[PDB]
């Protein structure tokens, strides 16, 4: 009484299709012309990937779905003794049921399931320079003695899980003894829907669940979500509208009368959307409240211009096929703001994966770390169909300082590597930077990495100045018109920060003072390129 | 600084007192007093 | 019962054999243990916690040690745990925890047979 | 016989709410319902914030709320064992009666709590190799298995109290596991007063406690004050009260005449606050006597000047929202008595964090503990609603020498990053 709609897993429909084809095609053919074949079995495989994705779950509807005996299990280190000759016992005694039931009952045996756990804490690998622990190097010869040795077992089956594939020992994995891998990853659009289909249908059946829930706009709406957390969200949603009926201030009651009408809403689905659920692969508007500070003013022409070469290396990245790396560098003049327009550019994208590599997580660090950090950001972000990493303030990344100079060369050549490396085969992935010093990245050759190159200008007018006058808001029309003659028939040079800054101190004397301590102010914040 | 890798054990055992067959013979000796105060 | 006999039937000061701390002595003795005097009945029905313990600085070789055991004295309290710093320290994982462990035994076990 | 006006817990009512809701909602609502539904139970709690402000005091107070059988405890790293394969079975045999009896009964058993204890001693990041791949990375996958592994568990709770949140796993806290984070911080003025409502409750019923006393003139000359400073400040009130009656001073002797006219003034309370308790994210009067050795005096113009302009400085980081921080450098002439300014200044603010990071208390040091230090002081300064930090004498922490020229450049980099980090919002 199987049936692919009972197991209860959605997004996951090749990688079942390819098991099953792999690994049980061979025992449902009619057994004569299995044995004209003259071919053997599979009995391994192994699933790994990043957490909470669904690899518990399979090899566990695996385990339900056969008629044999009721499966093993080793929760990880579950079979370390501190005796001598103690923790290979209890690894004889796994395939010590079916190397009983080949002798006797010969080729007419059933399945006996075995699934370990965590297999990457006994199972590493073995050291050539003599340098083994003890704990594994007797554990590891004995399994791989046992799993295929010199007299021969056909009626098992192992399954292994892991995070970490890097470790495992190579001689396990040749095609003798764990033949099938698979990698469970993130699903796309389609995956979250039958997955929210899958949680939602038990409520949904007794008319349990309101009528203005749709679950395409939610499906839109949770990029890159693992599939753990729809199963939380879903539960948030549940827990939210279940409390709405219980009171908590002297004892705890539940409320009879108005139970009865339970009811989930889309209110609580937001809500928890807003609150509660945080994910892992994908962004949350803080960052772009804490580095877009005051928005952005269209103060002149030149935003428009910056904004638009933004769009047109997005628009590149997204639909070519030749070059699926493009990186630009932004630069000017300090104080001009070129960190804003950035995460603007970045945000605008639409991308489901955006990151900052910024040198504020990163005080006190030694270069190693440095290198490190930078090459964990990056690999991150080269598991996803489109992506987009923001390299912020290179020239506080390398420490570098005028006299001497002074720098760090370990870091300066994890980047120059980092600029011309591809991903893996069918991706997109767009890099930003930003400096301030273009002539010293240029004494570096770190302009040949570079696509091509952004430039940020500063107020240079009176008219714009006037202009970001009028969009903050600050000074009113006497005030502005005395600015005015006293400013129109000059030249201005200064930064659109500066400005804020000076605007802020300025408006701290009296009524009848501001506009001279503001003019004061401005003058000797005046230089030319 | 250096943390050791942690220890591994080896036994060795003792004789065991079972001490069993004195009950037997005490049952027998028993059996013994009853035949003889049956006889006189 | 009660527990105002905790103070020793008999104590002078300066019959202790300490000379050359008399305002130290007497702050400690306000701000510590001037609730293990008082009626047992005041000190319940204002229901306050006492001090747990107490640090002593200053140079070596001016009579921290004798100062701390005549505190113990005073108190009708049990014979002191004396223990060193750089002798609890181990190179095996689980042995100096151990070693800190096995102080605070005896305390729980009397907590347990007799509470309060 | 459990409502939350005895708890006893003050100035946490939005933790304890959302709390509520998220972990024990489900398992109060009728069954029918629930089961109607098909939905899991929540099965962790994280709490983690400075020191003394309420977690361990929250986790017994829930341990004891529900009713469950008797928690487990785990006093810190008391699992750890030197012999190879002895503190995965320690840490295997918590959850024995909670699988026992999930097997049996079924979906009637009651719940199973255990309460971990500085988890950051035992549960740090896998994968950093030469640091840790012996009896710590086989004491995390156990548990991460033991928690939600193949077999299903359904009646169990685990709670978990850290000072550093950040050393913790990841695979850990992902919903499934430990979900529920939540940060207990400093309380505001209506905090400060709900703690002492709570903390001089027994006093005030049997008339011990004077007319005098006020308790909202005394929460707001404690600011930036945690609740054990709280406690202890009333606990030495008591002391000073009580002991201002015992007369002896060669052989214990207590008074009684006046032992029955016991009571706490505001003077007990004045002389303490004042005397005893020193917070810990407060102001403190030595420093600005130990700076201004011998004052201020007016000596012309010059001095009147300097003065207004951090008055002028001091005001706007106080009244704006586009400028949430800001800078100043003093310099000058050598001997010229700049370090006494500064002090002056920042005294003058009536701000209630004001520290001060010299290089006299750095000597013999090197460049990483440094950086560590002042990393420090920022780190405890983004815990209140103002402050001030004072920097001097920059070129010792440079370490600079005219000859090379010659001086550090790590720390110079952390103090030019540090210079243009915003606090978190509001701040
Ligand atoms: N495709 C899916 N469909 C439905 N539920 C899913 C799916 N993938 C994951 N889940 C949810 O994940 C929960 C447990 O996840 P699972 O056991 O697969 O984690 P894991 O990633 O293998 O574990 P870990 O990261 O801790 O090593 C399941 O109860 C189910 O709710
Ligand atoms: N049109 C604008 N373009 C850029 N920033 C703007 C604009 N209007 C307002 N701002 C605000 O001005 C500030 C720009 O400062 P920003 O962080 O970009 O400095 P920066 O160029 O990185 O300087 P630094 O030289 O210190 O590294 C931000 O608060 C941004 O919100
Ligand atoms: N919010 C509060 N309400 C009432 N009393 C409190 C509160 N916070 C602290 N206290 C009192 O102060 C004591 C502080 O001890 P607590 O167990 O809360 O410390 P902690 O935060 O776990 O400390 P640490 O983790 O730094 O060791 C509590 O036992 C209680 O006596
Ligand atoms: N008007 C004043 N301004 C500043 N300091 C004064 C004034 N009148 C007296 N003093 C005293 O003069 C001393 C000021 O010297 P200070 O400690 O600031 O030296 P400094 O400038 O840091 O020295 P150096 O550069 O040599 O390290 C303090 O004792 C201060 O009390
Ligand atoms: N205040 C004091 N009065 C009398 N003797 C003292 C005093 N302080 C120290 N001593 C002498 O010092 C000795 C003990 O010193 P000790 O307590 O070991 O110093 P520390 O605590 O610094 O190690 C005793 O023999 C005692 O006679």
């Amino acid at each position: 009484d199987w049936n692919f709609e009972k197991m209860g897993i959605g997004g996951l429909d090749k990688e079942f299709s390819d098991i099953f084809r792999r690994a049980f095609a061979s025992r449902v053919f009619p057994p004569e012309i299995v044995e004209q074949m003259g071919c053997k079995h599979v009995k391994g495989i192994l699933l790994y990937g990043p957490p909470g994705c669904g690899k518990t779950l399979l090899a566990r509807q695996i385990g339900k779905m056969l008629n044999a005996r009721e499966p093993k299990v080793v929760n990880g280190p579950e079979i370390l003794n501190k005796y001598v000759g103690e923790s290979e016992a209890n690894i004889r005694k796994l395939f010590a049921d079916a190397e009983e039931e080949q002798r006797r009952l010969g080729a007419n045996s059933g399945l006996h399931i075995i699934i370990f756990d965590e297999i990457d804490a006994i199972c590493k690998q073995r050291g050539s320079m003599a340098g083994s622990t003890g704990v594994h190097d007797t554990v590891v010869n004995q399994l791989l003695s046992k799993i295929d040795g010199v007299e021969q077992l056909n009626n098992i089956l192992v399954i292994g899980m892991t995070n970490r594939p890097d470790l495992i020992d190579e001689a396990l994995l040749r095609p003798g003894r764990l033949e099938v891998k698979m990698e469970i990853g993130l699903p796309d659009e389609k995956g979250r829907l039958q997955i929210l289909h899958i949680h939602t249908a038990r409520m949904r059946g007794h008319q349990l669940l309101s009528a203005d829930v749709d679950i395409k706009e939610l499906a839109v709406e949770t990029k890159n979500f693992s599939g753990a957390e729809l199963e939380g969200l879903v539960r948030a949603a549940q827990s939210t509208a279940m409390n709405r009926h219980i009171k908590a201030s002297t004892k705890v009651e539940v409320d009879m009368e108005k139970a009865e009408s339970l009811q989930v809403t889309r209110g609580d689905f937001l809500a928890s959307l807003e609150n509660d659920i945080k994910p892992a692969f994908g962004t949350n508007q803080e960052d772009y409240a804490s580095y877009i500070m005051n928005g952005i003013i269209k103060w002149g022409d030149p935003v428009t211009r910056v904004l638009d070469d933004g769009e047109l290396l997005v628009q590149q990245t997204k639909n070519s096929d030749r070059t699926p790396l493009v990186s630009v560098l932004l630069e000017g003049p300090p104080h001009s703001g070129k960190t804003a327009l950035a995460a603007k550019i970045a945000e605008e994208s639409n991308f489901p994966f955006i990151k900052i590599c910024s040198p504020d997580k990163m005080i006190g660090f030694s270069e190693t770390a440095k290198c490190q950090a930078m090459k964990k950001i990056f690999d991150d972000a080269y598991k996803s169909q489109l992506s987009c990493v923001v390299v912020d303030d290179i020239e506080r990344l390398l420490d570098y300082v005028p006299i001497g100079p002074r720098f760090s060369n370990l870091v300066l050549q994890a980047l120059l590597v980092l600029l011309k490396k591809a991903p893996p085969q069918g991706r997109k992935l767009l890099i930003i930077g930003t400096t301030s010093r273009k002539d010293v990245l240029q004494e570096m050759e770190m302009l040949n990495a570079f696509s091509t190159t952004i430039h940020v200008p500063n107020i240079a007018t009176g008219e714009q100045l006037l202009e970001a006058l009028e969009l903050l808001g600050n000074f009113k029309d006497k005030e502005r018109t005395t600015i005015a003659q006293q400013v129109k028939g000059k030249k201005v040079w200064i930064g659109i920060k500066k400005l804020l800054m000076l605007i802020e101190m300025s408006l701290q004397m009296d009524p009848e003072y501001r506009v001279r301590k503001f003019l004061a102010l401005l003058r000797e914040e005046g230089a030319s390129p | 600084m250096a943390e050791d890798a942690d220890m591994r054990n080896e036994l060795e055992e003792m004789q065991r007192r079972a001490d069993q067959l004195a009950d037997e013979s005490l049952e027998s000796t028993r059996r013994m007093l009853q035949l003889v105060e049956e006889s006189k | 019962e009660n527990r105002q006999s905790i103070i020793n039937p008999d104590w002078n000061f300066e019959k202790m054999g300490i000379g050359g701390l008399d305002k130290e002595f007497s702050d400690i003795f306000r701000r510590a243990f001037a609730s293990r005097v008082f009626p047992p009945e005041i000190v319940e029905q204002m229901g306050c916690k006492h001090v747990k313990g107490i640090l002593l600085y200053g140079p070596p070789g001016c009579g921290k040690t004798l100062l701390a055991r005549q505190i113990g004295k005073m108190l009708n309290a049990r014979e002191p745990k004396v223990v060193n710093g750089p002798e609890i320290l181990n190179k095996y994982v689980g042995e100096s925890e151990a070693n800190i462990r096995k102080l605070f035994a005896d305390a729980e076990e009397e907590q347990r047979r007799l509470g309060a």
